[PDB]
């Protein structure tokens, strides 16, 4: 009754200290990611900064492919998220082998949240100190069209969709900027270029350094091309120049 | 069942018949025995339909995850090894003959044969199924290595037609797929447009003289096709 915060047991206030501490491991590395969705595509931008000039910049990345049509971004303890990515991939593969169809993004997010909740109820397991952001396209009924989808999974196992979201260091400022921009325009009616400009502007305003192209990596899913792929640096450069006006 | 795969300079051509038969009745006459493993790798299946379908689905699931894990493409040798292992561990419980053919940027076009025993042989061309027994001497006489893509497709279709013209367990549509560095291209030609069949062959038009009319001579003068004559 003295510790009550080293293992997954309730505090007298009805809170889990080991899960709140895993939320601080997300913002500990100092990295930030912003995910947005336009009328026909979904983009995610993650800080990719390499202070060590002897480090191969293209070896380390926070963007992962879960399935050809579902991409992921991990924010927090870098190895931990990697582990979750593996789990996600397995949760895809088994699903593909069980039902014969590719796993929906919402179902994958729900199952990943179920996996996280287990580590918050079993004593010996440590929660993964990362926030997972899955982006993809969802096949709609009664019309057959695809719609962009963002789903975040917390270390507590909380799963939720988003029109736009931010995660990491100074995520509150990015969310405030996105909410302020949302009061005027309608994000679900914008184009890919406008959504990318808004996301990069929010990322810059959260940190206030006017990032370059080598300092960020962007992943993308589109309705025309449902596959998840990373935006080339030239398009990111032109987006940044468009933002700089 | 007639399946085959032939390698040309660019890639491979996979050809198959379309007939699933329960001994002597045609359960399916529009089967698709060219099963996709990856984008550029396919397999021709002969034998038990359920066993081959399960094997192909399991191998395709294994290969799809492997691409995501390594972040690159898969060589044809990897798929051949997967089938060889899975067929060798189950050789006593399944009836399957597999041809694994495809294109990879490293080794170009590759063709592998995995017979019922469970071995794996890398070949320029491979044949399989009940109708393959009719094609070996067809390949020894009429097949020349080094054909073009269109020539290879035409030869594969002609070989499949010749195979199911004589095999009762084979027939129906002819399905071909070409796998190379370009986009894979499929083709399905029907029986009424097949490159060969004995019904249209002019040398089998004249019927054998079996129903002799009652005659006063030993001279053979054709079949009796009328009551009066």
């Amino acid at each position: 009754a003295g510790f009550d915060k080293y293992i997954t047991v309730f505090s007298p206030e009805g809170s889990l200290y080991q899960v709140e501490y895993a939320f601080k491991a997300v913002t500990y590395p100092g990295l930030l990611t912003v995910a947005i969705r336009c009328k026909d595509a979904v983009l995610v931008v993650t800080q990719h900064l390499i202070p060590d000039r002897l480090m191969r910049p293209d070896s380390v990345t926070a963007l992962y492919e879960v399935t050809p049509n579902i991409g992921c971004c991990m924010t927090g303890r870098a190895p931990d998220g990697r582990a979750l990515v593996q789990r996600a991939r397995e949760e895809a593969s088994d699903y593909q082998y069980r039902y014969g169809v590719e796993i929906p993004i919402a179902v994958l997010a729900k199952r990943m949240g179920d996996k996280a909740q287990v580590r918050t109820q079993q004593a010996g397991l440590r929660p993964m100190g990362v926030v997972s952001t899955f982006i993809g396209m969802d096949q709609s009924d009664q019309d057959g069209s695809l719609k962009p989808q963002i789903y975040t999974v917390d270390p507590a196992g909380w799963t939720g969709g988003h029109i736009a979201c931010a995660a990491g260091k100074k995520q509150v400022e990015a969310m405030a900027f996105l909410e302020k921009r949302q009061k005027s325009t309608e994000l679900d009616a914008l184009t890919q270029k406008e959504a990318a400009m808004i996301a990069l502007a929010a990322l810059q305003s959260a940190i206030g350094t006017a990032v370059k192209a080598k300092e960020v990596e962007v992943g993308r899913c589109t309705a025309a091309n449902p596959a998840f792929q990373r935006v080339p640096n030239s398009e990111v450069e032109e987006w940044l120049t468009a933002v700089a006006e | 069942t007639t399946i085959l795969a032939v390698s040309y300079n660019g890639g491979v051509v996979l050809a198959a018949d379309s007939r699933t038969s329960s001994g002597t009745y045609v359960v399916n006459r529009a089967s698709n025995k060219l099963t996709k493993l990856t984008k550029k790798i396919y397999c021709c299946r002969s034998g038990s339909a359920a066993d081959t379908q399960a094997l192909a689905e399991r191998v395709s699931n294994y290969l799809g995850s492997y691409q995501t894990d390594i972040g690159a493409g898969v060589n044809v040798a990897t798929a051949a090894n997967l089938f060889q292992k899975m067929c060798y561990m189950n050789r006593w419980n399944i009836s399957a003959g597999i041809i694994v053919a495809g294109y990879d940027p490293i080794n170009g076009g590759s063709v592998y044969s995995i017979p019922s025993g469970g071995s794996c042989v890398k070949l320029d061309y491979a044949l399989g199924g009940s109708g393959s027994i009719f094609l070996y001497s067809f390949f020894d006489a009429n097949y020349k290595p080094g054909m073009s893509k269109s020539e290879c497709v035409a030869f594969c279709q002609r070989a499949v037609a010749h195979a199911y013209s004589r095999d009762g367990s084979s027939g129906g549509l002819i399905r071909t797929i070409t796998l190379d560095a370009d986009e894979p291209e499929d083709q399905t030609i029907p029986w009424n447009r097949s490159p060969y069949c004995m019904e249209k062959d002019p040398k089998y038009v004249t019927q054998a003289t079996q129903n002799q009319p009652f005659s006063s001579s030993a001279k053979i003068t054709g079949n009796r096709m009328s009551s009066t004559g």
